[PDB]
This record gives C-alpha cells, structure tokens and sequence, in this order.
C-alpha cells in the first residue's frame, strides 16, 4: 500500500498541472468559436432581413 | 413526403422543420390539403409516385411517404358516389382494394439491367382505437411487405416509439439490414420475446428464479436504450455500440435512470479517443475477429468512469 | 420536452404509466379483488386512484351544483403537486383529501379537516 | 488513463473524495465542450451580403474587421498554481516512499529469512526479528490511527 | 356464449396474458432442475 | 367493441364463472372435514396445557431479543388471508426489531421481506397444501435454530372466530427457563432428577405449533370459500352487463349490413 | 385407420386428444393455479407443451429468418417419435430439446448439447 502511493501521488500531481492548462485551452477555444459565430449570424439575419 | 387530407397548418409545420436542418433541398413535399377538392386529395398518391420514380429509372434512390392511406381512400369514394355509382362495403367504391395495391407496387427495387435504381414506400395508417381488422386497416396489411404497428399504450408512458416487437415485423428478414447492426445484434428479436413473458411474472409475487434474474435486468435497460428523442437520428457506427453493450450484459450493471446519460457519454468517448474503432463500422459496414476484440474491450473499461 | 420543459414532461409520463397499469389490471380486480395482486402492483393502484382525483378541480361556473368555490391552479403549481405524490411523499393521507381540491396547499388543509 | 487506478489513489481518508469528483467533472465538461463546438472560424458569406443590403458598403466593412482579430476569454501561463503545488506534493508523499516503504521492505527480508532458520545461532537470530516483528506491529497500529 | 373450449387464452386480454405468464414460469424453472440432473449423470 | 371482439369476452367470463362456483362447493365439503381438526385441536390445547394456567407461567425480561413465528400457507386466492398476518407482526415489532421472524409459508414470507428482510431468520414452505398434523409441528419445533435460548416466543397465526371471518390471534410459548420459575411449580409432585423442566417446554412448542396450524387452515378455507362466493357474483354481473352490449351491437351488425346492400341497389 | 394403418390411426387420436384437454386444464390454471392439478393432470400438461413444440420445423425457404438450417422428417420418422413421447420414453427431457427439431434423432442430440 505504501508503494503504490508513491507512484498514485507522483502522477496526481503531474495530472494536476494538465488539468489546470486544459481548461484554460477549452475556454479560450470556446470563446474564440462563439465570438466567430455571433458575428457570421449576425451578419446572415441582417442580410436576409434586407433581402 | 405526400400530405394528403393534412391540414394547412400541419403542412406548414413539417416543411419548416427540414429546410432549418438542412434537409428541404433534396425532397419533394406534395401539398394536397382536405380543403381542396376530392379529385385532388386521391390523385395526390398517383402524382407522387410519378415524380419519385423518375430518380429510380436512372440510378438513384427514391423514398415516397403516403401520409396517409386512410385520407386517401376517403377521397376516392366521394368522387365515385357523387358519379352516379353504385357502392360496395362501408360506402366505398368497388376497387378499394385495387386503388391502394397498384400504388404501392410501382415502389420496387429494380434490377442492374434497369439502373440499378429503387423506391422505397411508406404508408401511414390511421386506425381508430387500434382496431386493425378493418376494411382499410385489412387491404393495406395485406399488400406490403411488413408494418410498423403504434400502438397507443406504449406511447403515454413515455416509450417513444412505441413500436410492438410481437406485432411489427419486417418480409425482408435481415437481408435489408447492416452487416455491423447484424452482428452486435443477432438476437435481438429473441431477446424481446423472452423478456416480455419475464416482466408479467413479476407482478404475480414469485421473486425466486436466479437464473431469470440477468434476462429480466437486461431487458428493461434495452428498451429504454433504444427509445431516442424527436429529430435525433442515430448512424450506423453510433447503434453498433449501443447494441453490443446492451446484449452482452455491460449495461447489467449499469441503473435504469442513468440509461439516457450512458448512450451519450459512449459516443463521445468513442469519437476522441478510440475513433478508429467508429470510422472502421461505418466504411466496412461489418465487424471481423479484431473489430469484436477490440469493441468488447473498449466497452468494458468504459463502464467504470 | 422543448416547449414545456424537461421538467413537466417527466410528470407528464409519470402520471400516464400509472394510469394505463391500473386500467388494464381492471379484470382482476373487479372479478377477484385487489387482494390477488403483488406488492409492487397494491402500491401502483392506490397512487393511480389519487391521482385521478387530484386533476378534477371545481370550475367557476359550476359552483351551483357542486357547491364548492373555484380552484384556478397555475402551471408552475400543477406540476410540483403531481411530482411529490408520485415520489412518496403524501402516501399517508387519504383519497378523499385529493377530491375536487387545487394544488399541494388545498390538499394538505382538506387532510387536516377531516381528521378532527 | 488511469480510470480503476484514479479512484482509489488516495489513501484511507476520505477526504479526498470531494477533490477528486471536482477535478473529473471539470476535465470532462471540457473535452465535451471543444468537441461539440465547430473547430474553424466562420462562414461568412460576404457574396450574398453585400448585394443585398440596403445601405452602400454596409456589409462590405463589417466583414473585413470580423475577419482580422478580436478578443477572447483566455489566459496565459503566469498563474501556476498547480505547477507549483506538484513538486511540493511529490517532495512530500511520493518522496515519504523512499525511506518509509524502503526501510519496511528492509526490515521484513531480513526478519523473514533469520526467523526461518541452528540452536543458539539461531536464537540469536530470531531475537533480532522479534524486535523487529514488535516494531512492525506498532506501526501496524499508528498507520490505522 | 357456447363453446366455451379455451377462451381464455383466445381472448388475450387480463386472463389471456396471465395464463400465458405462468404456464411459461413453471416451464423454466421445470427445466433449470431436468438440465442438472442429466449433466451429473450422463456417465 | 365488435361481434369478435364481445363474443370473446363473454365466452371468457362465462368459464371463470364455472369455475369459481365450483371451487366454492368444493371449499364447503373441505370445511366439513376441517372442523373436526380443529374441534380436536382446541380440546387438546385445553388439556395439555392446563398445567401452565394452575401455576401460572409468565415471561420477564428480555434476554437477546426475541423469537417469532408466522404461520400461515404458500398458496393464495384467500381474500386478506396474508394480509392480515403480515399487519399483525408488523405493530408487534415496532418495539422490538432485532427479533428474528421464523416464516412458514410462501405468502407471508414474501410480504415480510418487503419491510423487514434482515429479520428474517427462518422459511418453510410446503405445509399449507394438506391438512396439518403431529408430524410436520414435531419436525418444525426441532429444527428452529436453537428455539430455547429465547426469552419470548410467540406464533402468529390466523383464529377463526366465527364460520364467515376471522382474525389474527397471538399465542406465546415459554421456554425451558420461565417453565420453573413459575409461581405455584412445585405444587405437583415432579421427578427434578429426569427432564421435567426442558420436557414441558419441547412438548409444548410441538402442541401449539399444531393447534396454530389447524386454526390457521380452518380460517383460510372458510375465507377462500366467501373469496369464491364474491368472484362468482362478481362474474355473474357482468356477463349480465356483456350480454346487453352484446344484444345491442348484434342487431347494430344486422342493420348496418342490410343498409349497405340497400343502398347499392338502388343506385 | 383404412388408409394410414391402424397405427398411425391411434397416434393422431392421442396427440389431438391431449391437445384438447390441455385448453380446459389451462382455464383452471390462471384462476386457481397449479395448487389443484393431480398427478394426472401435472403430466399432461408437461407432455402437450413439448408434443406442440415438436411438430414445429425449420424450413428450408425459411433459413434467412430462422438463422438454423433446414430439416426435412419423412413419413415413417414422424410417427414413430410422436408415439414414444406419449408412452412416457421422452419425459425426463426438455421441452427446449424439441423445439425446432427434426424426428427422434434431432430431439436426442439438442438435450445433450444444451447441458454442456
């Protein structure tokens, strides 16, 4: 039991330094993707409104 | 889709759905509404077939939709009581069998001489207190090639579609299926047989059988599986995974309420992860002796977190 | 689910299955009685019969001939009084309690009346 | 990825549960999140735009600023604070290892092959396993409290 | 009516699906205890 | 609701209706032989038993919980026969549940694993098919898992009170240790040097085991039989209803058929 | 019995015969239950399950929706395995054993395999 908590915390501290980036790269893709498409739908329902 | 003795609402409503779904650009939506006359509504079947086997003539396939026959043999035996003619049983015309039977079997597939090309049908019957053994319910049974029964039980409770498997059955067998829906599937239509005459034993009192125990568990979580929600068609590579763990006792385990959760959470992991697995189902359309090892494996270690 | 939300229509399936089991399971209980069913099916029947009762509220209009005032439940009210009799919560009270009431606080009161 | 081995890394406190269905929860919100979301900019459709638009060169500008750059909800790398917080958990649980489990090893290989073996030699030798068998027994009993 | 020769079985309403029920109960477990006893004496 | 569809209904009926009338005499010629069983019964329980009422044998405290005993039978179609078993050792064990339950029989094993499966100790099936006798109490009192080293014992069971109703009754049963320390024990001249005090205990977990058992099937067959009498005048009022709708929609049949072929005709 | 022999006479008699009494027995069944059947009438209604299971074949036609192959029983098969499972040489096998099988031969091999 003693040896298997050296390598579980060896890789739940290395787990926690990837899970911190990965948040951090899925909120800065999410904002970028729905910036992106508030634009492209507000630009097709002024254009369809017009048309 | 051939909407005849619809509403001018319920047309409306139908074909705004597809085009937002990108779905109204390659099908032929026939207007045939019950405010118009009754030489419209009962042509409306012979109009539609003629512009779907166009597609089928050159090498293409056609897929006809005769929403619904009940509508349209109510059109027909106004125009021929109004001609001065004499009626046959339940005030209709004399060839009421013949008007629904010559429709329906111009929707064939043809052969490789002829292009190669097929028409599929698909005619709604609307029953009155599913009551089948009618005079229009009868003749429409009896001339195509299988039925899809609905019955009115299962469908308040919340089993969406309610289709019966010891009624609805199909004349072309498994040949008309997948080779990967086949495999992870092959029993299937046992399995429902077997499990319908478990779940009435349960409200007699008798709670021994140990070995009836993982058929009863089983069956429950099949069902509720392969209930999906309104406009979520599933693929063949997404129904291939759900099938296997359902039949082989994966989902045994698993909770009753928790069965919606798990059919999304598999086909996510199976899309980022091992995605060789989905993409190999949907071009071969089978599975050999590593694409059985490698989906039992994958299945396994999914379940727990 | 997309119009009423995810919320009333689970309550909405509910309260449909428990309905349709008891109406089906009428020969035996008309012909033998309610003593031949199970444990699973005794607890179904008599939540089913609840049920029935509460969804019959008096009408404005018609407090002639029954003699009741008028019940207008809303719609964010009916649906929290049908999911907490169906999860176990009002099993104790009687099925007269339920009869031409309105939500979750008429039943409560009538329950409370009738047993002093 | 290590799903049978990630529940039960923890010791016999329960502590760690509550951290350790925080930290699962995040990363799968997350990778659902980038997959259900288009992984590409935006259509755009500037030919069916600006002819039909009512004012002059109207749709012809806002397309050109949409398509250069813009802000974002993002962050950089400055804040590392689980990058810092991994080399102190490693110096003090994993690196506890190395001489608490190294020395238990040691200890119970050679009580083990002295207790096992002629008269007086052996006595000799079992007397040293015995110290170490009582020593074992009450870090048996502190490790459980 | 006459001819009263199984119809409760050829109704297939309440008494029709419990007879069918518990005919197919007593059927399985009859054969959970044949398949035993022919496999420990088969030689 | 059509000509098929009503025939089938009422053909249905009209055999349940036969058969429910002809288990109900078949339950009264069965209650005839049951009386003097359990006539013979309560005169023994009168006799053997006189012993404790004279020197007046009563329990105390507890000593590790208690014992109880259902007694009742494996089949059904009794009206409340099981129902009223399971209510009256479910208000007994609100005060005591670490008491184990010893079930003999399938339905009230099966009602009592749905509120107190952990209590449970006992189950015996296999005794509410025949007539009971001093073969199966004897062999039941033997085998209860150390029946003596309990303070409390008692054997639920239904008493038939009259010839139509019943209700749950409750006998308790004292062990070999409350047997001599009652009040007047020593008034009779008993041999302290043989079995005396473990003796009157053993014999008398066997005799009220018996005098339970065929109170208990006098009281379900006298309550099958009033079951029966209701299922067949519950059956009778329906075909009576099934045959007035059946009359209707026949002479319904005959005139929509006769309207189509006049109709045809004429045009 | 002038055409078919006085053997193969008797042996449609008996199996009709046992098919017939088994729709009245049934009746009693799903009312009372199996508490009322004797010893007679336990065997009769173990022997009219198997015997009705027995005469369904698989065909050949029939093989894409079946899945097993199929078998074809001659006239002289038939009638002698239908006149030893009413004797009582075939009832300590299965009903499974008889389900979907040819003659004698196919119902002696499904029981074994079916224990393995």
């Amino acid at each position: 039991d003693q040896v298997s908590n050296l390598k579980d915390v060896v890789s739940t501290t290395k787990a926690l330094f990837e899970m911190s980036k990965e948040t951090a790269a899925l909120e800065a893709e999410a904002f970028e993707l729905k910036q992106k498409v508030a634009v492209a739908s507000e630009a097709k329902s002024v254009l369809d409104s017009w048309v | 889709y051939v909407a005849v003795g619809q509403k001018r609402s319920t047309v409306a409503q139908l074909v705004q759905t597809l085009e937002q779904n990108d779905a109204m650009k390659y099908s032929i939506v026939v207007a045939a509404t019950a405010s118009e006359a009754a030489p419209l509504q009962y042509l409306a079947p012979f109009t539609a077939c003629a512009i779907a086997e166009w597609f089928r003539d050159n090498g293409k396939h056609a897929l006809i939709v005769y929403d619904d026959l009940s509508k349209q043999a109510v059109a027909y035996r106004q125009l021929s009581l109004l001609l001065r003619r004499p009626p046959g049983r339940e005030a209709y015309p004399g060839d009421v069998f013949y008007l629904h039977s010559r429709l329906l079997e111009r929707a064939a597939k043809m052969s490789d001489a002829n292009g190669g090309g097929s028409l599929t049908a698909l005619p709604v019957i609307e029953t009155q207190g599913g009551d089948v053994s009618a005079y229009i319910p009868t003749n429409v049974i009896s001339i195509t090639d299988g039925q899809i029964f609905l019955e009115a039980e299962l469908f308040y409770k919340g089993i969406r579609p309610a289709i019966n498997v010891g009624l609805s059955v199909s004349r072309v067998g498994s040949a008309a299926q997948v080779k990967a829906m086949k495999q992870v599937a092959g029993s299937l239509k046992l399995f429902l047989a077997q499990y319908r005459e478990v779940a009435a034993f349960a409200q007699f009192g008798s709670d021994l059988d140990a070995s009836t125990k993982q058929t009863l568990s089983r069956g429950e979580r099949l069902t509720q599986l392969l209930k999906q929600k309104q406009y979520s068609p599933q693929a063949s590579e997404e129904q291939v995974p759900v099938i296997y763990a359902g039949v082989n006792g994966f989902l045994d385990n698993i909770p009753i309420e928790r069965i919606p959760e798990f059919e999304e959470q598999f086909i996510a992991y199976l899309k980022a992860n091992e995605g060789d697995i989905l993409e190999a189902i949907r071009t071969k359309g089978e599975l050999s002796s590593e694409l059985l090892d490698k989906l039992k494996s994958a299945t396994e270690t999914f379940v727990a977190t | 689910v997309s119009v009423v939300g995810q919320e009333h229509y689970d309550v909405a399936t509910g309260v449909q299955q428990t309905l349709q089991a008891y109406k089906s399971l009428q020969d035996i209980i008309a012909i033998l009685g309610m003593d031949e069913l199970s444990e699973q099916d005794k607890l179904t029947v008599e939540r089913a019969r609840k049920i029935q009762r509460f969804l019959s509220q008096p009408f404005a209009v018609a407090e002639v001939f029954t003699g009741i005032e008028g019940k207008l439940v809303r719609l964010k009210d009916t649906i929290a009084s049908f999911k907490a009799v169906l999860e176990g919560k009002y099993d104790h009270l009687p099925e007269n309690a339920f009869y031409m009431v309105g939500g979750i606080e008429d039943v409560v009161a009538k329950a409370e009346k009738i047993a002093a | 990825l290590d799903w049978t081995k990630i529940v039960s890394k923890l010791g016999l406190s329960g502590q760690t549960a509550a951290a350790l269905t925080s930290f699962k929860k995040r990363n799968d919100e997350a990778k659902r999140i980038l997959f259900e979301l288009k992984q590409q900019p935006s259509n755009v459709d500037f030919a069916f735009y600006k002819s039909t638009l009512k004012n002059t060169a109207i749709v012809d500008k806002i397309q050109s600023d949409v398509s250069k750059f813009t802000p974002s909800k993002a962050n950089l790398s400055k804040q590392l604070n689980l990058i810092e917080s991994f080399e102190a958990k490693a110096l003090e649980n994993a690196k506890e290892t190395e001489s608490v489990v190294l020395a238990e090893l040691t200890d119970l290989e050679k009580t083990l092959e002295n207790i096992e073996s002629x008269x007086x030699x052996x006595x000799x030798x079992x007397x040293x396993x015995x110290x170490x068998x009582x020593x074992x027994x009450x870090x048996x009993x502190x490790x459980x409290x | 009516v006459r001819s009263s020769a199984g119809a409760v079985r050829d109704a297939g309403g309440a008494f029709g699906k419990r007879e069918q029920a518990e005919e197919e109960r007593y059927f399985r477990a009859r054969a959970k205890e044949q398949l035993a006893a022919l496999k420990k004496h088969h030689e | 609701a059509t000509l098929r569809e009503i025939e089938t209904r009422l053909k249905s009926i009209k055999n349940i209706e036969k058969i429910t009338n002809t288990m109900k005499v078949v339950a009264s010629t069965r209650m005839g032989r049951a009386q003097r069983a359990m006539a013979s019964s309560r005169a023994f329980r009168e006799g053997d038993s006189d012993f404790f009422a004279t020197a007046e044998t009563s329990t105390p405290e507890t000593a590790e919980k208690t014992l109880i005993i259902a007694v009742s039978s494996d089949k059904g179609l009794c009206g409340s026969i099981h129902s009223q078993i399971a209510k009256a050792t479910r208000a007994k064990l609100q005060e005591t549940p670490n008491a184990d339950v010893v079930t003999i029989g399938d339905k009230i094993k099966a009602q009592m694993l749905r509120t107190h499966s952990s209590n449970v100790v006992l189950s015996f099936n296999g005794v509410g098919k025949e007539a009971p006798t001093f073969w199966e109490a004897s062999l039941i009192a033997d085998e209860i898992r150390k029946l003596g080293d309990y303070d409390k014992i008692e054997v639920m069971y239904n008493k038939f009170v009259s010839g139509v109703a019943f209700e749950p009754s409750v006998f308790p049963s004292f062990s070999p240790i409350s047997i001599e320390e009652s009040p007047k024990l020593s008034e009779f001249e008993l041999e302290e040097d043989q079995a005396i005090p473990t003796s009157l205990s053993q014999i008398s977990l066997t005799n009220a085991i018996l005098n339970a058992m065929a109170e208990g099937y006098a009281s379900e067959i006298s309550a099958r039989r009033n079951a029966m009498d209701n299922a067949s005048k519950n059956a009778g009022e329906m075909i009576n209803k099934y045959s007035i709708l059946y009359n209707r929609t026949r002479q319904a049949v005959i005139t929509n058929e006769l309207v189509d072929i006049i109709t045809g005709a004429s045009s």
